[PDB]
Parts: structure tokens; C-alpha cells; sequence
């Protein structure tokens, strides 16, 4: 059973940048971050391949924010520029070996964009 | 009008997944058939496939894999303006069909050369066998089947007649259907 444990989120002036950090103790085919707000449901604002070499973000998103994990040890980043005040949600990072990568979850942590 | 033979693909497993399908009656599979195929992620994106028509009844579609692992699985809806005629699935992992071998030439011992169907970060690269039939332009009768697996994609031999050369590979750990052979080339 693996462990997710999401951090690198807080308060971020609007416009300004927030880089997210979830690390996972192995790797994964599908990897991917859900934003949940206040009574919005988990959306799907970015995904990375099994092999990489092919990011999927929601419009919301997509050229704003970016999707990555390091080498060696495996952590899912979900790296946030511009980051508008609706964007304020506890994302969570989920990992996956088949289509949604909705294998483990392991909470999240919350992004408020101030005012 | 009606798909009588469900739809079939192989995949090169690079970049192209090659289909094939066969509708009742004459169809311009170009001018209306709609071919949608779809990964299987949380942000997939739509791409469509313009079809052909292989025979008076049957169709042919061309999927574009940009990259694909062993845990792809693709949606394919073959459309008819607005009636849905088809829904299925596609792992091109499982039925994958390599290039053709090419660049195929002749430089005593006799020297044969051609070029790896794809670069050596792909899979295929890695356990690809080559197999080169020599057959003799001026007798028919001879020909020759030489097994071939190293990265460096040539053959020699040292055996008055005329022979003739074509190459086809695949990648043994992937159970691959048998490449398209390379083109024939010639010589004495
Ligand atoms: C060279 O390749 C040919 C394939 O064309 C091999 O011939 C096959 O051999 C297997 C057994 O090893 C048989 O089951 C097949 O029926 C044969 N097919 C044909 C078309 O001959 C041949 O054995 C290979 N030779 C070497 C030395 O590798
Ligand atoms: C993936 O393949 C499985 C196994 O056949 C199938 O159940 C599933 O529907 C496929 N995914 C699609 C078609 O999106």
C-alpha cells in the first residue's frame, strides 16, 4: 500500500506563484492533482503519463499550471503561477496504474489564494 | 451502411495505429464515415481519424499514437454523421505490427546493410529480429532466409548468378506480427 503526503501549499498573494510538492514512496503509471473547494466537487487540473512525455491540464489551467515529479525518489508537483482567487481548494495529488489515476489519494493540502 | 466486420488494428507501436473495417455495401469511408479515438487519462483529448476506403464495402482508418506504453487503451467510435455504428476498445500493446525495415543496399565476402525501423529509445529496438530472404533475380528457385537480431542492422555472407535481397523484422518480446519486408534491392 503506498502513502501519499501532500505539502508545499498555504496562503499566495493572487497573481503571485505556488509550487506543490506530494510525494509518493514509489512510482506510478498515472499521476495526476484533484482541487476541491468549498462545495466544488475534485476536478482533475493536471495528469502526467505513465512514461511522461505528454501533460494533460483542465482549461481552467492549462498554461498556468504545470505537472511534474522529480528523479531518483517520485513526487508529484503541481506547480501554480497566477494563481486567481477561485483557484482556492485543498488540492490533493492522486496516483494511479490504470486510466484516472485514482489508486491511492492520501488527503491533500489546501491552496488559499488571499485577497 | 452497416460495419459486418468488426474493426481490427495493429499498431507500430511508435506512432501509428493502422485499422481496418468492412461496412455492407459501397461506402466512401472518406466523405462520412467519422473514426474517434480517444487514450484513456483524466484530461484525454478527442482526435479524429479520416478513413479510406480499402475495398467497394470495407474502410481503413490510421490512429496517430504519439507515444504509447504498455498501459494504453484506446476508445474507438466510428461515427456516421450523427448514428453511432461502433463503440469498442484498443490496446495497441497487444497487437503491435512493426515498420518496415529500409535503406537497404550491397557493398570476397558479400556485405548487406539496412536501417533499424525505429530509434533506440523505442522498445522494439531492443529485441528486434531481423529476418533477410536472398533469392536470386536470375534463378527463382534460389532463395535464402538469413536470421538476423544485431542493433547494428546488416548481414554479410560470402557464398555467377544474379541474387536478389529484402529484410523484414520484429520484435520478438512483444509477439509482433511479421514486418512488411523492405524494399527488394538487386545485384549479381
Ligand atoms: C532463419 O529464419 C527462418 C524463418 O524464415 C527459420 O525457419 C523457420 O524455422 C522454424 C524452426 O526453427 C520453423 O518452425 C519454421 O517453420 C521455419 N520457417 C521457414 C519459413 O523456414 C530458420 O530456422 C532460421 N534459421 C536460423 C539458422 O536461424
Ligand atoms: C480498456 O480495456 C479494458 C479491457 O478490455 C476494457 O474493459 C475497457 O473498456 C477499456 N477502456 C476503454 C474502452 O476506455
Amino acid at each position: 500500500q503506498v502513502q501519499l503526503v501532500e505539502s508545499g501549499g498555504g496562503l499566495v498573494q493572487p497573481g503571485g506563484s505556488l509550487r506543490l510538492s506530494c510525494a509518493a514512496s514509489g512510482d506510478f503509471y498515472c499521476m495526476a492533482w484533484f482541487r476541491q473547494a468549498p462545495g466544488k466537487e475534485r476536478e482533475a487540473v493536471a495528469a502526467i503519463r505513465s512514461g511522461g512525455r505528454s501533460t494533460y491540464y483542465a482549461d481552467s489551467v492549462k498554461g498556468r499550471f504545470t505537472i511534474s515529479r522529480d528523479n531518483s525518489k517520485n513526487t508529484l508537483y503541481l506547480q501554480m503561477n497566477s494563481l486567481k482567487a477561485e483557484d482556492t481548494a485543498v488540492y490533493y495529488c492522486a496516483v494511479g496504474v490504470d486510466g484516472n489515476c485514482r489508486n491511492y489519494w492520501g488527503q491533500g493540502t489546501l491552496v488559499t489564494v488571499s485577497s | 451502411m452497416k460495419v459486418l466486420q468488426e474493426p481490427t488494428c495493429v499498431s507500430d507501436y511508435m506512432s501509428i495505429s493502422t485499422c481496418e473495417w468492412k461496412m455492407n455495401g459501397p461506402t466512401n469511408c472518406s466523405t462520412e464515415l467519422r473514426l474517434l479515438y480517444q487514450l484513456v487519462f483524466l484530461l484525454s483529448e478527442a482526435h479524429t481519424c479520416i478513413p479510406e476506403n480499402n475495398g467497394g464495402a470495407g474502410c481503413v482508418c490510421h490512429l496517430l499514437m504519439d507515444d504509447v506504453v504498455s498501459a494504453d487503451n484506446y476508445t474507438l467510435d466510428l461515427w456516421a454523421g450523427q448514428q453511432l455504428l461502433w463503440k469498442g476498445s484498443f490496446k495497441p500493446s497487444e497487437h503491435v505490427k512493426p515498420r518496415a525495415p529500409g535503406n537497404l543496399t550491397v557493398h570476397d565476402t558479400l556485405l548487406l546493410t539496412w536501417s533499424n525501423p525505429y530509434p533506440p529509445d523505442n522498445y522494439l529496438y531492443n529485441h528486434l529480429t531481423y529476418a533477410v530472404n536472398i533469392w536470386s533475380e536470375n534463378d527463382p528457385a534460389d532463395f535464402r532466409i538469413y536470421n538476423v537480431t544485431y542493433l547494428e542492422p546488416s548481414l554479410r555472407i560470402a557464398a555467377g548468378i544474379s541474387y536478389r535481397a529484402r529484410v523484414r523484422a520484429w520484435a520478438q518480446a512483444y509477439n509482433t506480427t511479421w514486418s512488411e519486408w523492405s524494399p527488394s534491392t538487386k545485384w549479381h
